[PDB]
């Protein structure tokens, strides 16, 4: 009823960029020393 | 003074350029490398490459077509980019060649580098390649062969070339039997060049040999509940009807009453209309019905009463390749039965391929659509298998267009290179030794073949060139026992289309790379 | 992709967003598609 359970080239050597950034490479240096 | 190199800044923040030396270093490795990697890959004797995607769902595919790995990889490098999209465009034209002519292309730029180390203008250069590739060219349009006019050589040839081309696959363990099976499937197209009426079917468990072309074909579709599972002499209908709540197409239309009354006299007026739909479908006569898209209940119940198959959800390439087989008419209007030609078959019914339930289609009219079920125990094998297949069918398509054919195993390469170097002979500057360096090109395409297979490459190489430049222009490499042979004999036979896209290809490719001397890059976005 | 609500059946499978008669409908990342012909016609 209802109720229920529901309910390659590494060798590089670079020649002249080096030169070419030294200024801001130095302008970093110089604060981080 | 360089753009990059002056004392003044032109240029954002990450973007940069790269003059002669660094422009063109970064186009030769670039094409080494994908030259490098392509090859070993090559011939009889190559070997397959897995490719590991980076991705959250980390694809796993092995595969021996140059195409997909040229595909499937993270390319910064653009002479690598040019070389992908050549290899890319070339599957597109023709099935085989991807690898060779990425490998043919990679040769040839490592030739030129070495030129320009000899202080030699690239134009010069270029030059010389477009004598040497006209050279080549007309060697290899004397070289080929044609046997369209006879059938029974005709069909020889077609066997040699599936052959040929899934010699090099992982279908080689069973080449008899798959070159068997392509040149079938082809050849029941009737000429058509719709490589989309061949549909693979690619089932796991089972072996590569259970593989089997069917001699009917094959739907992955369901039939309705009450519809009869089994119909002998079926006549068919393919439809591309709504049959879903089929509403009237004015859109500025609605029901607009006063009672619910109307509102039920309206919804069985619209029953009666689909009714009346189904009638009129039913009064062509048919047993079988095929509607491209989705078939409702009360449709499919009518159609259960009317005791005629009712195939609901066939996407376009399945009407497309019923109508195909069956030589019906992809209707979507009944008002003139006479006017509809009906698809026929001699047999229709569930078959069971490995877990899953198959309709299968027997005795078809025109057979003019195939389907290749193909068995497997690995899905990588599955998918390696499916590819191999379609390089294969591409081949015999185009060879059923152009029936004139090349003799592979190096042959081409050599008599192309001999042809090369005899017009190098007699030219005079600097052109002469850029002619000479695309036939070392030449010459390095059956090299690496060789190679791949771990025989005395140099010493067959030299071996052909000598019997090439005697006269026996059929000579070529044997791969069987690593000899030299009759390729005519052997049967090593490919498309002159393939072969003259490969050579072409890698021609333009390689004087395409060759002009750059400045690659210009702009700041990327991250 | 559109799905069928009734049948629960994926009509076809064809983008960060998207907007639509419901046969021509056009995604952007523009890519209108038609039902009728399941083809990209404009872009
Ligand atoms: N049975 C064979 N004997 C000799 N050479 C073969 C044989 N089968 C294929 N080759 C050579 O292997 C080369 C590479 O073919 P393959 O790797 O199948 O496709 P792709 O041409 O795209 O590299 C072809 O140029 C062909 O000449
Ligand atoms: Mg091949």
């Amino acid at each position: 009823s209802s109720s229920e359970d529901e309910d390659a080239g590494e060798g590089i050597s670079v020649n002249t960029g080096p030169k070419g950034v030294i200024n801001d490479w130095r302008r970093f240096k110089q604060l981080e020393t | 003074a360089s753009l990059s190199l002056a004392p003044v800044n032109i240029f954002k923040a990450g973007a940069d350029e790269e003059r002669a030396e660094t422009a063109r270093l970064t186009s030769f490795i670039g094409a080494i490398a994908i030259g490098d990697l392509v090859k070993s890959t090559l011939g009889p004797k190559g070997m397959d490459k897995i490719l590991l995607s980076s991705g959250r769902d980390a694809s796993l595919m092995v595969t021996n077509d140059g195409a997909t790995i040229l595909k499937n990889i993270g390319v910064d490098n653009p002479a690598a980019k040019v070389l992908v999209d050549m290899s890319r465009v070339q599957d597109d034209e023709v099935g085989d060649g991807t690898t060779s002519v990425t490998v043919l292309a990679a040769e040839l730029l490592r030739e030129a580098e070495s030129l320009i180390a000899k202080k030699i203008h690239p134009q010069t250069i270029i030059a010389g390649w477009r004598e040497a590739t006209k050279a080549a060219r007309e060697a290899l349009l004397s070289s080929a062969v044609d046997h369209g006019s006879d059938e029974v050589k005709f069909r020889q040839d077609l066997m040699n070339i599936a052959g040929t081309t899934l010699s090099s696959k992982l279908l080689t363990h069973h080449k008899d039997h798959f070159t068997k099976l392509a040149v079938e499937a082809v050849l029941r197209l009737k000429g058509s060049g719709n490589l989309e009426a061949i549909h693979i079917i690619k089932k796991l468990g089972g072996s590569l040999a259970d593989s089997y072309l069917d001699e009917g074909f094959l739907l992955d579709k369901k039939i309705g509940v009450n519809q009869p599972k089994r119909i002998e002499n079926a006549k068919i209908l393919i439809a591309n009807t709504g049959m879903d709540t089929d509403k009237i197409k004015i859109f500025g239309s609605r029901v607009r009453v006063d009672s619910t009354a109307k509102v039920a006299e309206i919804e069985h007026a619209e029953k009666e209309k689909m009714k009346e739909k189904v009638e009129r479908i039913l009064k062509h006569g048919i047993n079988c019905f095929i509607n491209r898209q989705l078939i409702y209940n009360y449709p499919e119940q009518l159609f259960g009463a009317a005791g005629v198959m009712a195939i609901e959800h066939a996407d376009f390439a399945g009407v497309e390749r019923l109508a195909l087989v069956t030589g019906g008419e992809i209707a979507s209007t009944f008002d003139h039965p006479e006017l509809v030609k009906l698809g026929s078959c001699k047999l229709i019914e569930e078959v069971m391929i490995g877990e899953d339930k198959l309709i299968h289609f027997s005795g078809v009219a025109l057979g003019e659509a195939c389907t290749i079920v193909l068995r497997g125990a690995t899905q990588q094998i599955l998918d390696e298998a499916e590819r191999s297949l379609h390089d294969a069918l591409c081949v015999l398509a185009q060879t059923v267009k152009d029936s004139r054919t090349v003799y592979g195993g190096g042959c081409s390469e050599m008599l192309m290179a001999h042809a090369v170097t005899q017009l190098a002979n007699r030219t005079p500057g600097k052109e002469a030794v850029a002619m000479e360096s695309y036939a070392k090109a030449l010459r390095m395409l059956p090299t690496i073949i060789a190679d791949n297979a771990g025989y005395d490459s140099a010493d067959l190489v030299a071996q052909l060139r000598a019997a090439h430049s005697e006269g026996n222009t059929t000579a070529g490499l044997d791969m069987r026992e690593g000899t030299i042979g009759d390729m005519a004999i052997l049967g090593i036979t490919e498309s002159f289309q393939v072969k003259r896209q490969v050579l072409l290809s890698a021609a333009e490719a390689a004087e395409v790379i060759l002009r750059v001397d400045n690659i210009i890059k702009a700041a990327p976005r991250k | 992709a559109l799905w069928d609500v009734e049948s629960g059946q994926l009509l076809q499978s064809f983008v960060l967003c998207l907007d639509l008669t419901g046969n021509t409908f056009v995604s952007g990342g523009a890519m209108v598609w038609d039902m009728r012909s399941g083809q990209c016609v404009q872009a």
